[PDB]
């Protein structure tokens, strides 16, 4: 029928199972009020419901929000629309200082006498809010081993002015404000993107390249404005592009009736990158697989300065990436990896990790608790034979 | 299909998903078939509808002399016409007319009957109406 | 509800036996304390007294608004039915946890304060694309694979049904699986068979229907597909027929083909670029395998590649049996007249035979089954292949 | 289903074992050679683990079970080799031959004779042959033997060595993560004789590995965060010698055997303190082991390092005692004037600027009891060297204006201004001392004990405050003179000045508030011995409390120092001592719940937690022992702060539902002091659920009960965004929630989170989890707030300067001998890694990265990089030494 | 096949009503 | 009932009275179940297509037991195609009478 996998297998299980059933049967025995078409459970608003709600009824107001057009002289005398109600000439209430009421500002205005009470943060549409990352993944610089030249070049540019604005002052230079990354795939482009977004000390902003192509004209450009407007507010922010071939590579005009709307969007990226009132503290990283069919307006330095390529390292990066991926698993102490790397001369780090995840499958092809070296021998026995007579290769 | 899909749902494909919902539900025909006839056959979503839902397709060729003669008698059935006429000559004056063009002839014969101030419909009315509709059919 | 977050022994260690019995003690005693409330002071304090305090606090006419943005903790911005927007404070009566932008609310008259939330409907996109129920036959339908069955089971099912072995060694399961082979093999069958016997949600996508005559909608349907698949449930995303929509950059032209390039470029990032999607199973099916873009073929995206061959005389004897399992069979027929003879024809051809014999019999209004039913049906399925063949004599 | 034709093993191993009783008698070759030909083959068809289905092991026992039942017993002439062929083959399928009542009969095939060296055919196999079965042996079979008959027959004798080699086998097959399965064996086998199991497994671990110590090492203390009382007594001393015998990591002695100080024996950690004084090589591990021995979990060690090496190796002692404490003063002197702080911020009171325009005008509040809080604009912000010349003029005018207890309070605020000081702290008091007032001097001389707190050098053991005390014929000269010295010498266990201040208890001069804080003063000193304190207290208790049935000045102060003198031991002897000692009426048996659970600060003993609620649950109790169920709930507050987040979620789940919703007086008066004692960092679960009973004051009760829960809801230090919660409540609390009774209290709550910018570490959790009491200084206050009438008179001694054991804050210091290194540090969210794929990504919030004095925070395990090797102690503890080494190109 | 589009606006109507028992002088 | 008019107060927005449904717009334009007459087999020139419809619609209706004996499902959906006005309408009009 069945058997014990480890000793008291059901004996810990139903002890856990009925008490989760009992945590239910507590609540209906106490009386639980759930699913009451959009309310709160009663155990925490019964001591909220009384007169410190009337403290939100009678002292608080409605404060209808608006938008500012301009100011006047000697006095505020502000001209303001609501949204579609009426445009008014109104005044601030006395609870503000007439300093941060600059033009083009969403502000809240009293409903009765039409006076300004609260300045509000501006309208950021959610489609670019969902590309600000707001968290940072756990990727260490040590995890991208095998790239001693490439990380060192990229350390010099993205990291060091943002954390040491001293040496560049004392010598009098300007850092190369934009870097392109390229190479064969699966090599470590996205790893370095995550690893810099780890230690950023900045407002790292993700951009997927094909999120700009849309159905209407000009709205794809209107994204790029809102990016570089938040960039000038969030001082010293990073912007990562990825697969910039969708943003535009050519200016096909022999039969100029094909792609045009991506060209207009790509020209808007050109102007707000460099030209007429520079950006200050913004660094741009790009990453593509074919850096050959791009527009040479991007290839102009000032915009894209360093061309860092990612190769298949030699023989010792593979041994080190082995020591990155096969440090973190449960193996035998009889490791060796110069034997392993000489068996796979042409391979990516993705193909390295694919072997290490394949190696754990053989222990689960078997019924083991561990990863044996001879099992990992048998893991590297198949994947040599697997990669010799692979379907695509 | 999902051409007018995530961009507003267009209210019509949502009805079609409820068409597919009930036919998926239960019929086994039970006593009831459904019949559908279309031109512009290569646009809809028939590949999902091939297994179980709908079935065999039947082609319709352009008609013939014995076909158009029967089509003439059916669409000229609801009239007040006069006998003493060769409808078979009328069917054989049309080499490649369609059945919908036959319906337009029976209107023009009733139109020629009106300008007679008669409720008779003679052979003279059809013989001019066949020449008129085929003159209207003289563009390609 | 979120009573204790610790699971870290994850075995038959004595630690879980101690911790969960502590949780058994803190819950029994909380119950046995509160059982002695309805025994000695069994009062009904807040049946209507909580309600009539609040139903009189809110207005009797309720008005439905719409969330726009959320500011610090109590005041957010809303939108009325016409567009007039109000910077009103919410109360501690509404679930603040299911309060995301783009949702309907309930408002007041004088202060227009947010009083309650109205629950949402079901999105149409699940009802479009999800095979909702267990559609079709189980593993009694398949004809003798037993190795291809074994690979998909330990890649999807055994990770999902019994996750305990991967978390012993800490090794993540492989992500992507390609199904490929000659057409008529059973690629759609094996997807639907796993869709039959499953515990998570399944999503079927025809790849040819990802080409809009508008533009930008290619990547738009992709970025919403995995968005729904992530937000809904444990999910298995199956996309049939990616071979004629995502092949390679064959001439690097423009005018539509450049748009198709952009759709696959979004799909490539939406498959795997950033913030690993989690509990998302991707299964892809092709006929041809060679003219595929190798940036999709690389590991990190797809790790399993499974050949689908054609058996000759062994599994067919059940495929001819299963397709004739629900029909009559007069004694004049032998399946070895056709199984032993020819060795290449697909399982789809076998279904094409086993339906045509049912067509030939009832067209002539006859009884059960003749041998000449299977004779003429096999002859027909030859011409069903051969009349679309330009082959002469040795090419 | 392609069966039939290839079923070789379902036929001939179905026939020849059925022909084995047909070939046992009259066939001497077929009895053994077909047995050996079956035994090697089933062993051959079992070692590969790619097939859990075996073609015999789920096939032969359809008849092989009834075969072996008539082959093994019924033969009755079992030879010397045919038992090594039968039992070696037939003991293999028996966990799958039998169903779930196998557990009594893993022996009717195996213990006929265990055939030879069973791992000879069970070496390479992981768990299928016998390794799960051996765990099935030690679960049920050995435990019924080893319940009362451990010293017994073959069920223990060979079973010791049989488990002796299986426990080696977990680190022998592949050395997997099931190293920790050996404590799943060693603890389940002989649960109470764990040390007799561990003693064989100590030396087996001593020769096992020196790389495969550390994860089983932390697995032991994983199993020692909580246990049964005798198990927590047993495995923690087994934990000790593994960094002493196998490894010499050995810098995890002093703090992680403070783990083992109080359970096993106080002298045992002193023998380990002697083991500190053994491993004297050379200084770097030595200096940091003895860094913690002064002001990080205990003091009282300054008498054991004046032996024969007083040159530098024993001259660290005074350097530990006060000089690194003066380097701890050099933290707030040098490093914290650099980061943020000029001497007078003063402007959290000025942050109440916008209130005067919110609703017209202001200048309405003229309450003289707000002037109590006006000292704390000077008071709390000037901790860690906020020295003030003439910035105390708000005190200096109010010292000479009114408010006798505030004359005491403003003079007691000066000691918190000069905190951790010995150099000129008395020089600042003396100019403000000579006013010849009972309230000014006894506030100032009590503040003298605050200044030299943590120093314990020669300042005044009997010099100043003993000369202050002998002046008594009167008020707080009688009272406030015993308090500062017992506060200053709390961390010591010195006997002499305890006996200088035992005639305070032995005077029987019936000033009740003096003898009450006398038990508070002497209780802060000792936690172990000196039963004569427990004698001297209960003599006056039977004299005074027996001839009364009155106020909690009797009850909140006298039994507490008893529990302070008997804190922290799960032995349940001190309960037998103290509860049988004051066998008495129930208002004196209010003291039953005190010393019962004061010995029970933190462990796993939920059998006490059930007697913590089931006896006095509610009873509806018409105003007789409502205080008794309050203090019974007070002792629910500990045993919850240190199971390391285990009962903390269980505590907030119970008390948020059971008491505050559906209780009457236990909930609606008192049950919020858990959150003022359990959590000390603030998280939006409890930080929002408390104003969901605090913004609603529910004014029908004596509403200062809920306004008591106003004050120590702000008992979460480490300043936050919760100014929104307090200042909005101060706005509704100006007119309403009247300023006559709480205008001090709200701003006491307001000014407390930003005590300074730094120095918030009050959690009673050091290293990772050890106590460092601490508890003796805080718990006087939360006992004191029961409930009213001390907001005016008596609690002003307490409410200012009750808890004063903040140990400092930060871990960013390097202390390589010159103290010039900064670091390359890396702050993160707290660890999650317990047992997964070795080695492990230790934390998750790697985005922050600093180098120098940056903050501590609640959930933080900060590590480093750059190959500095950080080789000191590998736990943490805020004075890492950080030698350097880079042999890795 | 790869063809963009513009857009348009359909503005809603608006109407107001009162109890109309308010006099508008107050001057003089 | 859902999709039903109600009388509503202007001040407290309370219901007064259920207003009746004006017409049911589906059931006002309920599709006609008019008399299934044939013009008979005399649509000659289409007789091959007529034999197809009998063997796909009439043969399931007339002969269920041939499908019940042989064990095959009866069809329920037939697609017709061609130029418009070639009897797409009038032929299925006739077949519904022959059955
Ligand atoms: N040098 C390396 N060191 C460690 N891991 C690597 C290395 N190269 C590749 N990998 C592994 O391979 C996977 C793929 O890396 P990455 O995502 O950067 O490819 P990519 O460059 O983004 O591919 P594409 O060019 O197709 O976008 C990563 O998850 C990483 O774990
Ligand atoms: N092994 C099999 N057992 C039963 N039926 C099969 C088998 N192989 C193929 N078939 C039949 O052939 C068809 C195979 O579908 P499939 O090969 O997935 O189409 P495609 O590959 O073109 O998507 C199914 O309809 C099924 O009835
Ligand atoms: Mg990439």
């Amino acid at each position: 029928k069945t058997y014990g996998q480890s000793t008291y297998s059901r004996q810990i299980k139903q002890v856990e199972d009925d008490i989760q059933q009992l945590l239910k049967k507590i609540n209906e025995l106490t009386g639980i009020k759930e699913s009451d078409t959009g309310l709160a459970p009663p155990a925490l608003w019964d001591l909220a419901a009384d007169k410190q709600t009337l403290q939100s009824e009678q002292p608080l107001q409605v404060a209808r929000c608006t938008k500012i057009i301009n100011a006047d002289s000697e006095d505020p005398k502000y001209i303001i629309n609501v949204k579609q109600f009426a445009k008014f000439v109104v005044d601030l209430s006395d609870q503000v200082a007439p300093t941060d009421i600059e033009e083009g500002m969403r502000v809240g205005v009293d409903r009765n006498k039409y006076q300004i009470h609260i300045p509000l943060p501006p309208k950021i549409d959610p489609t670019v809010t969902m590309m600000q990352v707001e968290e940072k993944p756990d990727v260490t610089y040590s995890d991208v081993g095998g790239c001693k030249e490439q990380i060192e070049k990229l350390r010099e540019v993205v990291e060091t002015p943002l954390l040491h604005p001293e040496r560049f002052v004392n010598l009098g230079i300007e850092p190369p404000k934009g870097v392109l990354l390229f190479g064969p795939p699966g090599t470590g482009k996205t790893l370095c993107a995550r690893a810099v977004a780890n230690r950023t000390d900045a407002c790292f902003i993700r951009v997927i390249g094909s999120e700009l192509v849309q159905k209407y004209v000009g709205e794809g450009a209107r994204m790029v404005r809102e990016l570089f407007e938040m960039a000038r507010t969030k001082k010293a922010c990073l912007i990562f592009f990825d697969e910039i071939d969708a943003i535009g590579g050519a200016r096909f005009d022999d039969g100029a009736g094909g792609d045009n709307e991506v060209q207009r969007t790509m020209l808007e990226l050109i102007n707000q990158l460099d030209g007429f009132d520079p950006r200050g503290n913004i660094k741009v990283l790009m990453a593509t697989n074919r850096p050959d069919t791009l527009d040479p307006a991007l290839m102009r330095p000032g915009r894209l300065d360093r061309k860092i390529e990612f190769s298949l390292p030699d023989l010792e990066g593979r041994t080190h990436i082995f020591k990155i991926h096969a440090r973190s698993m449960s193996v035998e102490r009889d490791i060796r990896f110069e034997l392993l790397a000489r068996l796979c001369p042409n391979s990516t780090g993705a193909e390295i990790r694919s072997v290490c995840t394949e190696a754990g499958m053989f222990a689960i092809r078997a019924r083991r608790k561990i990863a044996t070296e001879k099992d990992f021998l048998e893991a590297v026995n198949k994947v040599i034979k697997s990669y010799a007579k692979f379907s695509a290769t | 299909r999902l051409e007018g899909g995530s961009g507003g749902d267009s209210e019509v494909q949502r009805t079609m998903l409820e068409l597919l919902n009930q036919l998926d539900g239960f019929e086994a025909t039970k006593n009831i078939k459904v019949i559908m006839a279309t031109n512009r056959i290569d646009i809809l979503d028939s590949a999902l509808l091939r297994p179980g839902r709908i079935d065999r397709k039947i082609e319709f060729p352009p008609p013939n002399e014995e076909a158009r003669l029967d089509i003439l008698k059916i669409h000229s059935r609801k009239m007040n016409l006069t006998r003493g006429i060769n409808l078979r000559k009328i069917a054989e004056l049309m080499p490649g007319a369609s059945g919908a063009e036959v319906k337009g002839v029976c209107t023009e014969a009733g139109m020629y009957a009106l300008r007679e101030r008669r409720v008779h419909v003679t052979q003279e009315d059809f013989e001019m109406a066949v020449a008129k509709v085929m003159q209207k059919d003289s563009e390609k | 509800a979120s009573k204790l977050p610790l699971v870290t022994p994850h075995t038959q260690c004595r630690l879980k036996l101690l911790k969960l019995e502590r949780i058994k003690d803190y819950l029994l005693m909380e119950e046995e304390f509160i059982r002695n409330q309805e025994q000695m002071k069994p009062l009904e304090e807040k049946q209507e007294e909580e309600r009539s305090k609040v139903d009189d606090l809110r207005g009797t006419p309720m008005s439905v608004g719409t969330l726009e943005e959320i500011i610090d903790d109590n005041h957010a911005i809303v939108s009325t039915s016409v567009g007039s927007e109000h910077y009103v404070s919410i109360l501690s009566f509404v679930d603040k946890d299911l309060l995301e932008p783009g949702c309907s609310v309930l408002l007041n008259h004088k202060v227009h304060a947010v009083i309650g939330v109205l629950m949402d409907d079901t999105d149409p996109l699940v009802t479009v694309m999800k095979v909702e129920k267990a559609p079709q036959e189980t593993y009694a339908d398949i004809g003798g694979l037993d190795n291809q069955i074994q690979e998909i089971k330990e890649s999807v099912e055994l990770p999902l049904t019994h996750p305990e072995y991967y978390e012993e060694m800490g090794i993540k399961p492989p992500k992507g699986v390609i199904l490929y082979g000659p057409p008529g093999t059973g690629k759609t069958l094996l997807a639907k068979a796993v869709a039959n016997q499953t515990s998570a949600t399944f999503l079927r996508v025809v790849g040819s229907e990802l080409i809009q005559k508008y533009l930008g909608d290619g990547p738009k349907l992709v970025r919403e597909l995995f968005r729904v698949a992530e937000e809904h449930a444990p999910s298995i995303v199956f996309i049939d027929e990616i071979d004629a929509i995502g092949t390679k950059r064959y001439d690097s032209n423009s005018g539509g083909e450049r748009e198709i390039q952009r759709t696959m470029l979004e799909l490539l990032n939406q498959l795997d670029g950033f913030d690993s999607r989690g509990d998302v199973k991707v299964i892809m099916a092709t006929n041809r395998i060679e003219t595929l873009d190798p940036a999709l073929i690389r590991p990190g995206r797809i790790d399993r590649k499974i050949e689908f061959p054609l058996p000759d005389e062994k599994t067919k004897k059940r495929i001819f049996q299963i397709h004739t399992s629900r029909m009559t069979l007069a004694d004049d027929v032998t399946l070895d007249d056709l199984i032993m003879a020819k060795d290449d024809l697909s399982g789809a051809d076998i279904k094409a035979i086993c339906t045509e014999a049912g067509l030939m019999a009832l067209r002539e209004r006859r009884m059960k089954v003749t041998n000449e039913d299977f004779k003429k049906s096999k002859e027909n399925v030859l011409y069903k292949k051969q009349e679309g063949t330009p082959e002469g004599l040795y090419l | 289903m392609e069966e039939g034709g290839r079923d070789k093993a379902p036929v001939q191993p179905q026939q020849s074992p059925a022909a084995a009783p047909g070939g046992t008698d009259e066939k001497p070759s077929g009895k053994e050679r077909r047995d050996a030909g079956d035994k090697d083959k089933e062993q051959e068809l079992s070692e590969e683990d790619k097939q859990l289905q075996d073609e015999l092991e789920m096939l032969v026992e359809r008849l092989g079970e009834k075969d072996t039942s008539l082959y093994r017993p019924a033969l009755e002439e079992l030879r010397r080799q045919i038992r090594s062929s039968t039992t070696s083959m037939t003991s293999v399928p028996k966990p799958l031959k039998f169903l779930r009542p196998h557990y009594g009969k893993l022996k009717e095939i195996y213990e006929n004779m265990a055939p030879g060296e069973n791992k000879r055919f069970a070496a390479d196999i992981i768990s299928v042959l016998a390794m799960t079965m051996s765990g099935e042996r030690e679960c049920l079979k050995y435990r019924l033997v080893g319940s009362q008959e451990e010293l017994a027959s073959w069920g223990h004798e060979y079973v010791r060595h049989l488990a002796g080699e299986v426990a080696k086998e977990w680190q022998e097959l592949d050395d997997a993560e099931k190293v920790q399965r050996e404590p799943l064996l060693t603890l389940v086998k002989e649960i109470v004789p764990y040390n007799m199991a561990h003693n064989a497994e100590h030396e087996a671990c001593d020769l096992l590995m020196e790389i495969e110590q550390v994860d089983m090492l932390e697995k032991d203390i994983d199993e020692n965060a909580y246990a049964k009382v005798c198990l927590y007594l047993t495995s923690c001393v087994n934990y000790v010698p593994e960094p002493e015998n196998s490894a010499l990591l050995r810098c995890a002695l002093g703090v992680f055997r403070k783990f083992s100080r109080f359970p096993e024996a106080l002298r045992l950690a002193l023998m380990l303190n002697d083991m500190e004084l053994v491993e004297d090589i050379f200084t770097s591990c030595k200096d940091v082991v003895v860094q913690k021995q002064m002001a990080f979990m205990l003091g009282r060690h300054g008498v054991f390092l004046e032996l024969s090496e007083d040159v530098e190796e024993y001259e660290d002692l005074t350097e530990i005692m006060s000089n690194v404490q003066l380097n701890s003063n050099f933290l707030a002197l040098a490093r914290e004037l650099d980061i943020m702080e000029p001497k007078v911020p003063d402007d959290i009171y000025k942050t109440h600027l916008e209130n005067n325009r919110f609703g017209g005008s202001g200048s309405q509040v003229d309450s003289a009891r707000m002037n109590l809080a006006s000292s704390f604009v000077n008071g709390f912000v000037n901790a860690a060297f906020g020295q003030d010349k003439l910035l105390t003029d708000d005190g200096n005018k109010w010292l000479y204006k009114n408010k006798d207890h505030g004359m005491l309070s403003a003079a007691a605020s000066l000691g918190m201004i000069l905190l951790w000081d010995v150099d000129g702290g008395l020089t600042q008091i003396d100019k403000y001392l000579y006013s010849s007032e009972d309230y000014i001097k006894s506030g100032a001389l009590l503040a003298c004990g605050i200044v030299n707190s943590g120093v314990r050098n020669e300042c005044d053991p009997a010099l100043a405050l003993l000369s202050d005390y002998v002046l008594h014929n009167s008020n707080t000269m009688r009272l406030g003179s015993i308090f500062g010295l017992g506060l200053a010498y709390a961390g010591s266990n010195r006997e002499d000045v305890l006996t200088l201040l035992l005639p305070v208890m032995g005077d029987s001069k019936s000033s009740m508030e003096v003898a009450g804080v006398t038990a508070l003063a002497c209780g802060m000193i000792a936690v172990g011995s000196c039963n004569g304190d427990v004698t001297s207290t209960i003599l006056q208790t039977i004299m005074e409390k027996s001839e009364t049935e009155l106020k909690d000045t009797y009850a909140r102060w006298l039994p507490l120092g008893l529990g302070l003198n008997h804190l922290g031991k799960g032995e349940a002897i001190e309960a037998i001592l103290a509860a049988l000692e004051v066998v008495s009426e129930p208002f004196r048996s209010f003291a039953n719940t005190l010393v019962d659970v004061c010995a029970y600060a933190g462990s796993g003993n939920v059998l006490k937690v059930q007697q913590l609620l089931h006896i006095c649950s509610e009873h509806f109790d018409s105003k007789e022992k409502e205080e008794d169920k309050d203090k019974k709930e007070k002792k629910d507050k500990d045993k919850k702060e240190a199971p390391a987040d285990m009962g903390a979620h269980q505590g907030v789940a119970v008390l948020g539902i059971a008491l505050i919703a559906m209780g009457e007086e236990i909930g609606a008066e008192m049950a919020l002091r858990t959150f003022g004692h359990l959590l000390r960092y603030g998280e939006p679960t409890l930080r929002r659920a408390v104003p969901l009973a605090l913004a609603l004051i529910s004014v029908s009760n004596p509403r200062l009960n809920i306004l008591d829960t106003l004050s120590k809801f702000s008992h979460d230090a480490d300043p936050e965004v919760s100014y929104n919660s307090i200042f909005a409540m101060g706005m509704v609390g100006s007119g309403t929630n009247n300023a006559r009774l709480a205008a001090m209290l709200r701003q006491l709550a307001q000014y407390h989170a930003k005590d300074p910018n730094n120095l918030f570490m009050v959690r009673l959790a050091q290293g990772l989890t050890h106590l460092g009491k601490g508890t003796l200084t805080l718990c006087p206050y939360h006992s004191d707030r029961q409930l009213m009438s001390q907001v005016a008179v008596a609690g002003l001694l307490t409410v200012l300067v009750s808890f004063l054991d903040v140990r400092n804050i930060i871990l960013g210091k390097s202390h390589y001998v010159l103290y010039g290194l900064v670091a390359a540090m890396q702050p993160r969210m707290l660890v999650t890694f317990d047992e997964e794929l070795r080695p492990l990504p230790v934390s998750v919030r790697v985005g922050q990265a600093v180098d120098v004095v940056g903050q501590a925070g609640k959930p933080k395990t900060i590590t480093g990089f750059q190959t500095h090797t950080t080789p000191v102690l590998l736990a943490h503890g805020e004075r890492a030494e950080l030698a350097t080494e880079e042999f890795l190109p | 096949x790869x063809x963009x589009x513009x857009x348009x606006x359909x503005x809603x109507x608006x109407x107001x009503x009162x109890x109309x028992x308010x006099x508008x002088k107050x001057x003089x | 009932t859902p999709n039903c008019r109600v009388a509503l107060r202007n001040d407290s927005y309370t219901l007064h009275k259920i207003l009746p449904n004006k017409v049911d717009p589906l059931v006002s334009l309920m599709m006609v179940e008019k008399v299934p007459d044939s013009t008979y087999e005399m649509i000659g020139g289409l007789d091959k297509q007529i034999k197809e419809i009998k063997e796909v619609i009439e043969l399931p209706v007339k002969h269920p037991e041939l499908f019940e004996a042989l064990g095959i499902a009866q069809p329920k959906g037939v697609l017709l195609y061609g130029p418009p006005g070639t009897g797409k309408t009038l032929l299925a009009r006739a077949v519904a009478h022959h059955t």
